[PDB]
């Protein structure tokens, strides 16, 4: 049950690391990111300094299938 | 709130010219200047949020509003307004018409509009107030700052205006976490995609 | 809306020309080159929409438009015309004829025209008043002042345009995000592909 | 707790204006350079957290807060406020509108708020103290000193300030080390992963 | 027993070799940091100095699984 939960939440969904000073309503840039049709509108010079650090959040579905 | 003062005074201090009988830079200029970068700072950033709510009829079709910068919700009757236009289309889908700070609605139906919009407050007056927070005072000086830079005073003003536009960028990095910090959800996680 | 004095001002300001006695370079050049920058300004950016709603018949053959820049929709008694033409095809498929700022269907068929298309409103006076949204107006300077700065007056005036035109393109940006924020849709995602 | 003095006679020496006649620079703009300063460091590292526990009624309908920063927690009779605004929505869900430094709740609802925010307790006098870990002095001293380098004074100001901004990024390291040691766990493992 | 239960110890978790000036609250970047869709908000300029170092913490399932 842990493993089927786990991946299930590994898989559609995102992680990321932000910077406190990277976009205005950071909430509101995760609401319209976890959608799979994204269409988000961000600060200009918002895509050349990299202040979204977004993480490889499936590193262990492979491992979690087999287990 | 911000006092138009201190903008100016910090402006002055910058430029070599904070002496009060020469004035080598007129305050009418400062004022426009400092006019030009509310627009600029309140377009960018959506300070700003206004709503109208008012009655559309066949007397009066249209609705002034007043420095719009950008429409982002339109309800008539409670019924969302799809599209915008500035065209005046005869007949078709119902669509929002848009005269350079003048709002109806194109297929014209007698009704009600409530527009959310965004807003300058714009000055006019050295002894006025702007009402901003004061993080926004750098993002003021900085950016109202490099508009004069470039009066050929001096042979090196393009790099010192260079210089400014990273000190202004580092302006609106703060400006951005302030808003953050205001005005967003608190959230240290993401939600499940749901289809 | 934005005053031709204020721009005006700023270019004389810009150019080290702001000299009431002396004015190096004449109001009408200055008018002329605002003129061009609307110009360019209203292509590049379709920034005005006009619709013309007339009737061709066999006594006049043609609809006399005015400062065109571009057809983006034409129809004859709400029948689409489909292609555009400007040599006067004798038969065949039904198509535009533009003849210079002068509208006309090819194969001519009496009836009636329904053209949407752009539209200077150019200046022609000093106390005139140019109507375009005030975040218009670094772009109209920067865009004039580069077509000035040109003239050989200095050794180093072509690194000077260069700064003005990253400047220049900042206002663009500028003027960018001001028309998406007004005329158009505020969506945050795709819909799927209907095949 | 930081004394206003030691900051001033630091910021006087680095500037090469320790002298008591002369005083180049006046201790107002001292003062509000110390402010911006304060307003920078406790926006960047969310120093100062203030709890408010009120009564809103119809009668009154706004908290009236004082030097705002952001909020991150808002309770209603103990219970959560989600989202935050600042249109005055007439219905719907119940979110906290937030007017400049005014605090109510956009569906007005009588009852109680429980915010949980921030703060400056900002400076004007120079015999002032400034309640602030010590640590913090460094990060005061070459925060404001970047503000006033900026002044044309010499043809090298800015790569001072470019060192200076380095020192800067040393001091708020030293702060962030210190912010760890006091308000945050000592631990030395994570947690597995629950769901 | 000893290998499953650190088999699953190693997945479903991480490990990290952080400075002591890395980011304010770093026991509450942890407990973010440890879910499967984390939004961890950092300070500013933390992203570009790397003083956080994500050690590779599955480098013995494999193993761990033929034994």
């Amino acid at each position: 049950n842990y493993a089927e939960n786990r991946m299930g939440n590994m898989m559609g969904s995102f992680k990321a690391m932000f910077e406190e000073d990277a976009v205005v309503d950071v909430a509101e840039f995760v609401e319209t990111m976890s959608l799979d049709n994204a269409i988000a509108k961000v600060r200009p010079n918002a895509l050349k300094d990299h202040k979204i650090q977004f993480m490889n959040n499936q590193a262990d579905l492979s491992a979690l299938s087999q287990k | 709130m911000i006092e138009v003062s201190e903008v100016i005074a910090k402006v002055r201090e910058r430029l070599n010219d904070n002496e009060v009988g020469n004035y080598e830079i007129l305050d009418s200029v400062l004022v426009e200047n400092i006019n030009q970068a509310l627009l600029k700072i309140c377009l960018e950033f959506r300070l700003k949020k206004a709503i109208t709510r008012s009655l559309i009829t066949e007397e009066e079709r249209f609705l002034t509003l007043n420095n719009l910068l950008g429409i982002e919700s339109v309800k008539l009757d409670k019924k969302e307004i799809e599209s915008r236009n500035t065209i005046e289309k005869d007949t078709g889908e119902l669509e929002l018409l848009i005269l350079s700070d003048r709002i109806s609605v194109t297929p014209f139906k007698i009704g009600e509009l409530e527009v959310v919009y965004y807003t300058y407050e714009e000055i006019r007056n050295i002894l006025e107030t702007i009402k901003l927070p004061k993080i926004c005072l750098d993002v003021l000086v900085y950016s109202v700052l490099c508009n004069l830079l470039e009066i050929p005073n001096n042979e090196t003003n393009f790099s010192v205006l260079a210089n400014y536009k990273q000190l202004l960028k580092l302006a609106k990095d703060n400006l951005t976490n302030y808003l953050s910090l205001m005005y967003s959800k608190n959230i240290h996680f993401s939600k499940v995609v749901r289809v």
